[PDB]
RNA sequence: ACGAGACUCUGGCAUGCUAACUAGUUACGCGACCCCCGAGCGGUCGGCGUCCCCCAACUUCUUAGAGGGACAAGUGGCGUUCAGCCACCCGAGAUUGAGCAAUAACAGGUCUGUGAUGCCCUUAGAUGUCCGGGGCUGCACGCGCGCUACACUGACUGGCUCAGCGUGUGCCUACCCUACGCCGGCAGGCGCGGGUAACCCGUUGAACCCCAUUCGUGAUGGGGAUCGGGGAUUGCAAUUAUUCCCCAUGAACGAGGAAUUCCCAGUAAGUGCGGGUCAUAAGCUUGCGUUGAUUAAGUCCCUGCCCUUUGUACACACCGCCCGU
């Protein structure tokens, strides 16, 4: 078990819907490498271009 | 420092020797809290002393004002049994002796079958409350 | 539920066993003392009022509902 | 100096020195018994209220003066706690609270003036003043 | 005793405020104003709340007393 | 903009933020540090105003709760204080550095949201937003400290000094991070 | 054309306006009075619990009249570039809260509000009225709105200081609000001096809260039910205890299952105060102010609502209809 904890920024928040309006989508960047925009969905407020903590970047997590 | 004189008996009645005097005197039937705090002040003794503090030369003075309040310029007004419709004697009164009283009146309510006793020959609310939802435990 | 077996005197062991020990913590109020020992806060509270005479103990702040003593710089 | 520069809650007390040391005002026969208002429960626990409880009256006196029975009950006053029922105002002592002031009344500490309102007298400013020169001259903030 | 404090906290810097306007040059409200709002926006400017009215049913202006169902 | 940040009892300065997650947030210089902790009043109007409070004013905020207490805050300001005078007094740094390193200690990286994923409503593990995360420990923390002192006989500037100087170095044992802990190891156990 | 909106009241702020002994004045004159009451030998200073007539200065606060003010206006994004939205300096940024409220109805409540009333009942052994004593409150039970807590951020005791709506006396009718002096521990009492009220209550000098002592996790002093004895009040009558005071007994309860309600800003939530009922008076309700958050800026997942497209064997309309031993 490796332990890649990646830091990360929003760029445009998609959407806020889920299961009661709870979760929010957005397509997070890294900061540090412009990389994978790893589209995952959060729970809470969501400022513009936001740092972000994030503990596995492998979902996508995007619209089941 | 030492334990010199904690739990003891008195009027047949224990004394929890940890705490303060005041209200370890108040663990006797017939006397309250405020009772307490007068006669204290009446035996002229400090009330931060613990129990296990003063020997019996100090709460001998106490035994003896507390069974008889009158004689010390108590305010009658402490006085549990004022003007009684027995032997009009004004004294606080004490342990299980007291009980016997509240036996005795009680009775003489069932003696000559007045309001009040009728209702507690069954044990309901006798002060003129009511039972349409109170009066279950 | 079980005691605490809190007392309300000392002995002239314990209170020896307290006069050495206590001026070396950082933290010095009534809580830690009674959680220490098995005694209440009253004779604690006390107890450093004591203590607090002698001059082994020095304040921080003396307050409504806590007080705060710490070491008497021993080094 | 004046009492409006000094703290009041030590100052009640610094006064408290001034009448046991004066000692002679009066003491009432009932200072053991009664319980200094009508919704307490249990009497002060210090015997020597009466040096606190006249250090206050006089010192209110200094603050709002033309007050009589009234003003002194209604200071003296919080909640009423009759358990069930929620807590109220209830008003201080009567009796406790006037033979206060008839005892500076014999210490010539305050008056009765204009209005009928109990107020102080020019040599009974001269003792309140001259405490707070020494709380004052004893304690920095 | 709070409103009082959020009072006179408020008085003296506007006082202060007020003051140097009328006797002394306008850059002395400016040195003194910008430092004075760049730290807190309510010592120059008063605090609008208010608490607002009470309706019949609640204890308090939105609060409702319960509803019974059968 | 004062000659110097100070609280004239702690100094503001030099405190610092283990996250670059935390920083707009954690906020310890908006553009200043106030003297004492107590509000205002303009705040909570729009979902990024309560970012701007200093995080003492926050948590002085949130140990008011379970109805008794309710609405005391000049109660409060008193035991913060005196809270961090203890913290300090126990380990030394500034409780600002005990408190940050605390309150970063206590917020979860993940939570376990409801979402359809098997037919029925299921849960999906999520991430959490930086205010989520900072949100999620301050109140975490004080529910710690409101159910230690309940029955103990510690003063409330002991147990709530005691539980986050342990935040600081969180080893499985302050409640707060006792949980967070707990919230993530469930939210990986469902995916 | 109706409803919405528009309108009325209310809150914000206007160092501008006409004004104020029943308001502020308070800034002042220091016209005086007082304490060395302190740096100050002392004055000037700081204070007054104070004292003034108007021949002082007015109106910031106090009050309420006209005003005035905010309108997607300024700027930038997004938009079929129309309607509009998002963000920002400015500032009350269009956003305080209500009142008001249409079409068609319900066999929704009220004949116990009415000299508003149809019919029936009854009218002298009255179902009319008046009087007496009772009952509407009775206890193995289950219910629905609520106050009290279960405690140490707490309780007991002392000091401390702050509020806003109103309210208050002779009415076809019987008693109002209460300073101030004495008696009484208190609950209360006796002379009494104001008010038909910005005038005296009341500069409403309220509480939790602010600072000290005691209690020490223990059904403890938390809790204040029950029961006995006493002491006063209003009234023709308090007993089935009108209230209130005093001593005293000191129980149930260790933060509460299934369920379920209320709320998003000076709101939740805590504490206290008015009005209403009221001769005696609130655990209720109608209002006022103080202390002052956490959690949201969103979605139809639940209970529900509006419009459109489709389906029906429903039409007192799914609380429908309807099938067979």
């Amino acid at each position: 078990r490796v332990q890649p904890i990646k830091l990360a920024r929003v760029t445009k928040v998609l959407g806020r819907t889920g299961s009661q309006g709870q979760c929010t989508q957005v397509r997070v960047e890294f900061m540090d490498d412009t990389s994978r925009s790893i589209i995952r969905n959060v729970k809470g407020p969501v400022r513009e271009g936001d740092v972000l903590t994030l503990l596995e970047s492998e979902r996508e997590a995007r619209r089941l | 420092p030492e334990k010199f004189q904690h739990i003891l008996r008195v009027l047949n009645t224990n004394i929890d020797g940890r705490r303060k005097i005041a209200f370890a005197i108040t663990a006797i039937k017939g006397v309250g809290r405020r009772y307490a705090h007068v006669v204290l002040r009446k035996a002229d003794i400090d009330l931060t002393k613990r129990a296990g503090e003063l020997t019996e030369d100090e709460v001998e003075r106490v035994i003896t004002i507390m069974q008889n309040p009158r004689q010390y310029k108590i305010p009658d007004w402490f006085l549990n049994r004022q003007k009684d419709v027995k032997d009009g004697k004004y004294s606080q009164v004490l342990a299980n002796g007291l009980d016997n009283k509240l036996r005795e009146d009680l009775e003489r309510l069932k003696k000559i079958r007045a309001h009040r006793g009728l209702r507690h020959f069954w044990g309901l609310r006798v002060r003129g409350q009511h039972t349409k939802t109170t009066g279950r435990r | 539920r079980d005691k605490l077996n809190n007392l309300v005197l000392f002995d002239k062991a314990t209170y020896d066993k307290l006069c050495k020990e206590v001026p070396n913590y950082k933290l010095i109020t009534p809580a830690v003392v009674s959680e220490r020992l098995k005694i209440r806060g009253s004779l604690a509270r006390a107890a450093l009022q004591e203590l607090l005479s002698k001059g082994l103990i020095k304040l921080v702040s003396k307050h409504r509902a806590q007080v705060i003593y710490t070491r008497n710089t021993k080094g | 100096v004046t009492v409006k520069d000094v703290n009041q809650q030590e100052f009640v007390r610094a006064l408290a020195a001034f009448l046991k040391k004066s000692g002679k005002l009066k003491v009432p026969e009932w200072v053991d018994t009664v319980k200094l208002a009508k919704h307490k429960e249990l009497a002060p626990y210090d015997e020597n209220w009466f040096y606190t409880r006249a250090a206050s009256t006089a010192r209110h006196l200094y603050l709002r003066g033309g007050a009589g029975v009234g003003s002194m009950t209604k200071i003296y006053g919080g909640r009423q706690r009759n358990g069930v029922m929620p807590s109220h105002f209830s008003r201080g002592s009567k009796s406790v609270a006037r033979r206060v002031l008839q005892a500076l009344e014999g210490l010539k500490m305050v008056e009765k003036d204009q209005d009928w309102g109990r107020k102080l007298t020019p040599q009974g400013q001269r003792d309140l003043d001259r405490i707070a020169g020494q709380v004052a001259a004893a304690k920095k903030k | 005793h709070v409103a009082q404090i959020y009072a006179i906290r408020q008085s003296i810097s506007k006082a202060l405020v007020a003051y140097y306007q009328k006797y002394v040059d306008e850059a002395s409200k400016k040195e003194i104003k910008d430092i004075l709002i760049q730290y807190d926006r309510t010592l120059l400017v008063a605090d609008p709340r208010r608490c607002e009215s009470k309706k019949f049913g609640g204890p308090g202006a939105r609060a409702r007393y319960q509803k019974s169902y059968r | 903009t004062p000659d110097i940040k100070l609280f004239g009892k702690w100094s503001t300065d030099d405190v610092q933020i283990n996250d670059i997650s935390l920083q707009d947030y954690i906020a310890v210089k908006e553009k200043y540090a106030k003297y004492l902790p107590h509000s205002a009043g303009r705040y909570a109007a729009k979902r990024f105003r309560k970012a701007q409070c200093p995080i003492v004013e926050r948590l002085t905020n949130s140990m008011m709760m379970h109805g008794r207490n309710n609405g005391k805050k000049l109660m409060t300001v008193r035991i913060v204080k005196h809270a961090f005078e203890i913290i300090h007094l126990l380990t030394g740094e500034n409780p600002l550095q005990v408190l940050v390193n605390a309150i970063i200690n206590s917020g979860p990286r993940e939570d376990s949201t409801r979402i359809g994923r098997a037919g029925t409503v299921r849960r999906q593990a999520v991430d959490v937003s930086p205010l989520r995360r900072v949100n999620q420990a301050i109140w975490l923390l004080c529910t710690g400290a409101r159910e230690a002192a309940f029955r103990n006989i510690k003063t409330i500037a002991e147990c709530l000094a005691d539980e986050l100087i342990n935040a600081a170095k969180g080893s499985s044992n302050s409640y707060a991070i006792k949980k967070k802990d707990e919230l993530e190891r469930v939210a990986k156990s469902n995916r």
